[PDB]
């Protein structure tokens, strides 16, 4: 599950797939067990230090590959621009959803 | 070579006299200097190596480590990252 | 401190003695040191 490769999709065979494992990034072992036993994600943004300019896209959609109790929708984020891009327009951790 | 700009030392030569009025002359020292002259250079070249350099990012031209040129200092989240 | 390329800061900070807090606020992690403080984003007035 570390591994880049291209899709399968019928209109995905000319798309990189850049996919990485949670259980290999050895988040949970940064902080000591006591601390509490649930370690859940609340957000993820995406940094590409890229070549890329101001006026320039990028195209490229990062998603969860696995089973999870989510809202329809949070199962992908789509990235615009690269620099701490976040999934929304505005980023708002507090709009109650 | 006396100009607004620039005042400059050209030629230096030493001289003496008569006592009937008549000169006396060295070969003069001839001194030269460089010219600027952007009226007739004004050499456009296109660079490439400068990429994604922008002026609305978090880019900046500067001489890191003692080096007499700058170079490209990109000050990223988390990361700066340089082009020597 | 001075850190590597894209390096984070880990530290707990917690009140070692008895006090009346409510269950979390007797910590706050540090994950950076740029002025951190508990919560992603700081308000003081969210009501809580």
């Amino acid at each position: 599950n570390n591994n880049l490769a291209f899709g399968a999709g019928t209109d995905t065979k000319t798309s990189l797939q850049a996919s990485v494992s949670f259980a290999d990034l050895k988040i949970r072992e940064d902080y000591p067990a006591s601390l509490g036993k649930i370690r859940r994600i609340k957000q993820i943004s995406v940094t590409l230090p890229a070549l890329l300019g101001p006026y320039q896209d990028v195209q490229a959609i990062l998603s969860y590959g696995d089973k999870a109790g989510l809202a329809n929708g949070c199962e992908a984020l789509a990235v615009s621009h690269g620099m701490n891009d976040s999934g929304q327009f505005q980023l708002d951790f507090n709009d109650g959803k | 070579d006396e100009s607004a700009i620039a005042s400059t030392l050209v030629f230096v030569r030493r001289v003496g006299h008569e006592q009937d009025g008549n000169v006396v002359t060295l070969p003069p020292l001839e001194l030269a200097y460089q010219d600027f002259s952007p009226r007739h250079h004004a050499h456009w070249q296109p660079m490439d190596v400068l990429a994604n350099f922008n002026a609305i990012q978090r880019w900046q031209l500067v001489d890191l480590k003692g080096e007499g040129l700058p170079g490209l200092l990109y000050q990223d989240k988390g990361a700066w990252w340089y082009r020597s």
